[PDB]
């Protein structure tokens, strides 16, 4: 509940687990690409829109 | 922040060190599990306890000491105790043998031994430390391992920490009564030693308390323990002015400074007041003028040396509880205004004043009444030589024939450190004459 | 190694400040240029070359353990106040009498202070 | 109209911009998804310094996000601001550096330039007048130090004329963490030293000290840290996008700074980083904006400017303030410390306004000095790559690439060329 | 001028408000972490007390 | 009741206990930490 | 405009600043939180004296507390009047000095040194045209008689011209409470002589003296010392902030007090002093205030100036009142009691009239006077100091810190010099 600056930021991350990491972006068929559109976030949770 | 870091060695330090942590847990009010008799953690509170409390992730406090001893009953029953959980296990550290009245198997054979891990364990205690204040070490001349081992302690200390207090509370060996045979070969082997590597020194004996116990508060049968309070209430009004506020608060350093006038003599006497039942105390109109009276009286002093035969050279002075400084100046001018209390030459002013405003608290099973004031005093007087003199007539009396030298020669200490240790301390005696030596024409 | 200088913000690493409760590493508080480039010193797998000159003492550091030591270890903390003329001299002696413990790393340096 | 192409290289330069878009798009209003809900009719008019237009009253960030690793840009797809970029953008490899500067030039990165040549081309041909590009990435890295460094010697002989700003990272000495990080700096310095036209030098070991000293913040993450250093970035060009009484440029900051070609290396500041405690005792004034300014502890580099001559100072102000006041406070540090400015350039400061503030607050500027203490730290670097570099330490990995030994005698000549030619200027007579 | 000493006492205001709450989610952020620990502390005691048994 | 402040015009408390002095300055890491002094002089 | 930055040094320090400064918040209105709440115009007109703006109408002292304990601070910033302060200005280390003047003076004292120049130099440069600075310590301590004197030496260097009180407190012989009290206060005043524009000799035990008899309390705290001395420190400035009849100032009174250089030690003197009871039958009058003045009994110091010579003498007064009975009344204890005043300087007294009284009073006033019977202390301490010093006592812990030994010899020659230079001015 705070404007935007530099100091006016907290972690959310306290008390959150399972900082898992998905495998956006990869090489198929001799091609870097974006792989899969539909890949959740960090924590397996999903991402916006 | 404030620190001191506790080193109790011996039997003497473990049980000593049990009546400290007892009224030091009482006193600020942690429970004898750990954690405070609530939840309390909406946040940051009263933190007074840092000085001898460390917080912890579970919201539990351990106490920043080091029980060593070097055989384990007296340990294991530190942990099997009622606080068995408030000490970490690896602060409380035990050999399977212990040195058994032997300086030279408590410094060369069987101390070394457990030297690495020790200090390995203060290192970690100093590190988790902010301001570090003092090494507060509690001790025995007499047994082996609180001669022997806290000797080696402080020596390599010196080398690990070459700043830092290192105060040494002793029990000194009574005059008449001992424990021991062997006992003057460890005091005059101790002193020797740590001489160039101690900062100040406490002794007090066992005798002297026992008879202020039988004469004030009427115990006609007294324990380690009733003693072990007596201590206890010594360095808590010690470290009051580090734990709470007060009208003049004083620091280690202050009283390490203002006691010592020359390098090789540090050996204060204590001396607490009052000490009375609560029948003596019912009757008894307690101030400022009775209570610094008693502090005078060598019939209260927690050593057998009566100050009448010397001359002061400093006294800190530790008043505690609803004392005021207008009654603590009429107090010292009534003191001063006194012949039968004598004073050095080159010493016009020779007192510290230090003012604490929460009175002792009092431990349930004790001896003392709860009282509204107190005072403690360290007075470095001369009239001590004459213990010196007297322990180096039995130890010369023992040394003539070489009688128990072949249970110290053999484990790795030659016969030439005894008689270099009595020429020592031979010295000092001369020392200790010419400070109370008056240059008056 | 080395340990430089944090120059404004050095007083948040001196060795107190960062708990270290013992006497510490020197902190080289100047630095010095050199012109042109480097010679090589060593050989392939770090072997010195024969024309350079190369320091003594050990390659394994000084550390001095607990049956290392000596058997009296003088203080560090020495003030020469009061003290006569001989027993001045003999404390020196002391403290002169293993340069050992001097030059291990672990080992004490005393600060002496006054005259008798 | 006046363009700029932020570029992007390595861990450093993915996680710094990452935030440093997202603060440009609170200042302009724009969403995660991209589209324009500020109200402000100035949020939008000179927008497309950075912005590219989309379909559908969209945005798109110039931006070239790079890493020899595709590890980052998973983090920097998953973060708050994730989709905001253009999947085209996202250029990257198989196998990184691991903190090797060889591999990042010569081996690995050379696979990778003509990738990233043709997105940065493509970018650069969108944009009519474009002024210049902005390059963000560590020197203690493998990607970022290293082919972070091709990418601006090629750039520069495709477009000599247009400015090249980084806003590099330097490693620190009290704490490091890369061990052949001397090796990677002394050797990235001197591609800085031919191709830049702008350096700011920015040290982690500083930013982790104002944190805890100007704002006292018990755990101030990577992030707080990058937004710290994009504070910076937005407010060097700030002057640029929005109208002010006096404005200013990156190219009018870069002819007044630079008094030789040889030195563009400074030392920046923000001014209102104000504690948790502190704002209640405290008065937004201009006096004390350029006292907290000057104070050296508000440095964000590991050199302390009272030990050097100041060359020229500049001060990017954001907000609408008086400006008696801006030039009298600027005349008084002038003249009160007299020697630590040069005595052959009179009025050592340049002066700078910028009418709107950054949002959500009233009053700041930015601080911009070129100073003499810098060359504390090229020898500090130099003779830290010398003692590695006589007996030949971790050297097998870089020459087994193929690079011979002498560039690094080269690279250490030109570089202690430059702290013997930058102390000659600081021993001089009017 | 009445006008611009309002304007001043509206940014005073303003700052101050924002410390406020800055200090308040700071003291809510470390509740939340005390609580993290004491969750940490109690499965630790569920797999002490399977250890000892 | 509200006396003014002169010299020596100044009533205080015979009853109160605990006097707990808590620490507001601290350091933490190489710095020098002020904490909010909230809990006075023996916890009122 | 004419600004004072408020120093401060050790427990003592902090404990009669924390007074200090909570008095002069009532004079000018100044509530817990730090906002203004008075109602007279004038209560806020001059108050950027010692106040600083900020923003929200709060006013932040221009203070400086320095100690190396940080203990001490507690105890202050938990007070009523303990939040005001900002906390950047609080300066203060890890480990003190334990009474010893070397520990702060040398080796300690010099990481705190570069802080304590910054906090003051950020506060000096805030203010337009600084009237002066303002020190309060003891010379009985190890941080306030320590490095409190390295803080005067090197500001001295910066800021020669402006103007450095130091309301220091001197130990007393009769009772003392710190053993090495000789080394720290012979050590201290040699540094004074050289560094120093004006000096007050206030002495705790002639507090307890004036307690006792006068005001009669049965139990005073030390929280009622310091009002004693809190008293004094606003009626030396009370003419810079408010309006008067004949105006002074800080500088009017110091050139006009030192004849020379070396003499810069002045005996302080506070009037009203009454018991409870005692106002019933009092007569709210000037001759009554000169009366009740000049007796010895009232002095804060540990000497009586009936056995030296009055050298130069400062009353400021404080109330609305007629200057026909100030100026007779000065002149009829001129005349009367001749023999205690030096005859080579007449008209020995300075007045000055600020006409706006100390809140819920009508009249006050206040004395700065220079006498040769102060000498009565250098001479008392110097023989403390040269019996501790012929055996070479409590010498290894001085002697350790690296100093040599002939700064003994030369603060003893200093301190020596003093009183011959003193005394003759008795005799001429
Ligand atoms: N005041 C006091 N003295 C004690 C206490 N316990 C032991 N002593 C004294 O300590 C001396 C002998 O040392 P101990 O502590 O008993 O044993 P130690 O120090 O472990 O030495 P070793 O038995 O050889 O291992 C005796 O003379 C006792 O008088 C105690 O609890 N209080
Ligand atoms: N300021 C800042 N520096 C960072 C951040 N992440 C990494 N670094 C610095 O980058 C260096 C390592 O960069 P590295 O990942 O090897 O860069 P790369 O090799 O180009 O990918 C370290 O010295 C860090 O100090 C960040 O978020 N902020
Ligand atoms: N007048 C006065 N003197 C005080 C006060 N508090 C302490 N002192 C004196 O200060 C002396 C000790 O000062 P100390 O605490 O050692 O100073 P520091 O070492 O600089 O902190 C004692 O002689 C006290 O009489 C006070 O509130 N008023
Ligand atoms: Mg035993």
């Amino acid at each position: 509940a705070l404007p935007f600056l530099p100091g006016n930021s907290f972690n959310r991350n306290i008390g959150k687990e399972r900082f898992h990491k998905s495998q956006h972006w990869g090489f198929c068929n001799n091609v870097r690409m974006l792989v899969s559109e539909n890949k959740p976030g960090v924590g397996g949770d999903l991402l916006y829109g | 922040m404030r620190e001191c870091i506790s080193i109790h060695v011996g039997q003497a330090g473990v049980q000593i060190g049990n009546a400290c942590w007892e009224l030091y847990c009482l006193e600020h009010g942690i429970q004898p599990d750990g954690q405070m008799p609530s939840d309390k953690t909406i946040g940051g509170g009263d933190d007074s306890f840092n000085t001898f409390f460390s917080e912890t992730g579970a919201g539990k406090h351990v106490p920043r000491a080091v029980f060593v001893d070097l055989e384990p009953t007296v340990v294991d029953e530190v942990r099997t105790g009622t606080y068995r959980q408030l000490f970490h296990p690896e602060q409380l550290i035990t050999g399977k043998e212990d040195a058994a009245n032997n300086y030279a198997r408590g410094h060369y054979t069987i101390g070394k031994e457990i030297v690495d891990l020790v200090l390995d364990r203060i290192r970690k205690l100093a590190d988790l430390c902010t301001g570090l204040q003092g090494f507060l070490i509690f001790h025995s001349f007499g047994g082996g391992t609180g001669s022997g081992f806290a000797s080696l302690l402080m020596e390599r200390l010196s080398v690990d920490y070459g700043k830092k207090s290192k105060l040494e509370f002793a029990i000194y060996p009574a005059p008449q009564v001992s424990t021991a045979v062997v006992e003057p070969y460890n005091s005059i082997l101790t002193t020797h030693t740590t001489l160039e590597h101690s900062d100040c020194a406490f002794m007090v004996d066992n005798e002297a308390i026992y008879d202020i116990c039988r004469r004030n508060l009427d115990i006609e049968r007294p324990t380690y323990t009733n003693l072990n309070r007596l201590i206890g209430q010594i360095v808590s009004s010690i470290t009051a002015s580090l734990r709470f506020d007060g009208a003049l608060n004083v620091d280690l350093t202050e009283f390490q400074t203002n006691l010592v006038p020359y390098p090789r003599i540090h050996f204060p006497l204590a001396t607490y007041a009052p000490v009375i039942s609560a029948e003596k105390a019912y009757h008894e109109q307690l101030s400022v003028a009775e209570i610094t009276n008693a502090c005078f009286e060598p019939a209260n002093q927690m050593v057998k040396c009566d100050p009448r035969h010397g001359k002061y050279m400093a006294c800190c002075m530790l008043y505690r509880g609803d004392v005021v400084p207008k009654d603590v100046n009429a107090a010292i001018a009534t003191i001063k205004t006194k012949r039968t209390i004598q004073f050095v030459d080159w010493c016009p002013t020779g007192f510290k004043v230090g003012i604490n405003y929460q009175p002792p608290t009092v431990v349930p099973g004790g001896d003392l009444a709860k009282v509204q004031r107190a005072v403690c005093m360290l007075s470095n007087t001369t009239a001590i030589a004459e213990a010196w003199a007297r322990l180096d007539h039995k130890f010369d009396l023992m040394y003539a024939k070489r009688a128990f030298v072949h249970w110290y020669v053999g484990e790795g200490m030659e016969e030439g450190e005894f008689s270099e240790a009595r020429e020592d301390l031979a010295a000092l005696e001369k020392d200790y004459e010419e400070v109370g030596v008056d240059s008056v024409e | 190694a080395t340990n430089y200088s944090a120059n404004q913000y050095e007083k948040a690493y001196l060795p107190t400040y960062l708990q270290n409760w013992s006497p510490a590493r020197p902190t080289k508080e100047k630095i010095a240029a050199h012109e042109g480039y480097t010679q090589i010193i060593a050989n392939d797998r770090g072997h010195l070359l024969p024309s350079v000159p190369r320091s003594k003492a050990s390659p394994w550091g000084s550390f001095m353990g607990t049956w290392q030591m000596p058997l009296k270890i003088p203080p560090a903390k020495v003030t020469l106040t009061a003290r006569t003329t001989t027993a001045a001299d003999n404390l020196t002696k002391w403290i002169h009498k293993n340069p050992d413990l001097l030059n291990a790393c672990n080992g004490l340096r005393p600060e002496i202070s006054g005259k008798p | 109209m006046r363009e700029i192409v932020h570029l992007q290289a390595g861990q450093c330069g993915n996680q710094i911009g990452a935030k440093f878009w997202e603060v440009i798009s609170d200042e302009h209003g724009i969403d995660p998804t991209g589209t324009y809900h500020g109200d402000s009719d100035l949020q939008l008019e000179r927008i497309n310094v950075y912005y590219n237009e989309a379909t559908g009253g969209k945005y798109v960030p110039r931006a070239v996000l790079v890493d020899l690793e595709p590890g980052t840009m998973d983090s920097v797809r998953s973060g708050p601001f994730g989709q905001i970029f253009r999947p085209d953008n996202f250029v990257f490899g198989q196998s990184g550096a691991g903190n090797n500067w060889a591999k990042g030039h010569y081996t690995e990165g050379a696979e990778l330039v003509d990738s990233v040549l043709d997105v940065v081309r493509k970018e650069a041909e969108s944009c009519d007048c474009l002024q210049g590009f902005q390059l963000t990435h560590s020197l203690g890295g493998g990607t970022g130090s290293g082919m972070g460094t091709l990418l601006i010697s090629k750039i520069r002989e495709e477009y000599p004329d247009r400015i090249m700003n980084t806003f590099s990272v330097v490693p620190s000495p009290k704490v490091s963490d890369t061990v052949v990080e001397p090796y990677n700096a002394t050797l990235s310095v001197h591609q800085l030293v031919e191709n830049t036209d702008e350096t700011y030098c920015i040290d982690n070991e500083a930013l982790y000290d104002i944190c805890f000293r100007t704002l006292k913040l018990t755990t101030p993450t990577y992030g707080d840290l990058n937004h710290l250093v994009s504070a910076t970035m937005s407010g060097v060009t700030t002057c640029l996008r929005f109208p002010g009484q006096l404005n200013a440029d990156l190219r009018k900051l870069a002819v007044n700074m630079v008094p030789f070609p040889r030195l563009h290396f400074f030392m920046p500041g923000f001014a209102p980083l104000t504690s948790r405690g502190s704002q209640q005792y405290r008065a937004l004034t201009v006096p004390e904006l350029t006292q907290q300014m000057f104070d050296a502890k508000n440095m964000m580099a590991a050199c302390d400017p009272r030990h050097g001559r100041y060359l020229t100072v500049a001060a990017v102000f954001r907000g609408r303030m008086s400006m008696k006041e801006v030039d009298e406070q600027m005349l008084n540090v002038q003249n009160k410390n007299s020697s630590y400015f040069v005595e052959w350039i009179p009025n050592n400061v340049k002066t700078a306004v910028c009418d709107i503030p950054p949002r959500g607050l009233k009053m700041s500027a930015t601080f911009i000095g070129n100073s003499t203490a810098i060359q504390e730290l090229f020898k500090r670097i130099s003779e830290q790559f010398t003692a590695m570099f006589r007996r030949k330490a971790f050297l097998h990995w870089y020459t087994g690439e193929g690079m011979d030994e002498m560039e690094f005698t080269e690279a250490e000549s030109n570089m202690n060329d430059l702290v013997s030619e930058y102390q000659q200027y600081q021993d001089a007579t009017a | 001028e009445a006008i611009e000493r309002n304007k001043d006492i509206a940014y005073g205001t303003k700052h101050a408000h924002y410390d406020l709450v800055a200090q308040m989610l700071e003291k809510e952020e470390a509740e939340r972490a005390y609580r993290l620990s004491k969750r940490v502390q109690d499965f630790r005691e569920q797999r002490q007390q399977q250890y000892k048994n | 009741h509200g006396l003014p402040f002169l010299p020596g015009s100044s009533f205080t408390d015979s009853t109160k206990t605990a006097f707990h002095r808590s620490q507001t300055l601290n350091y933490r890491n190489g710095y020098a930490v002020v904490r909010r002094p909230t809990m006075g002089i023996g916890g009122d």
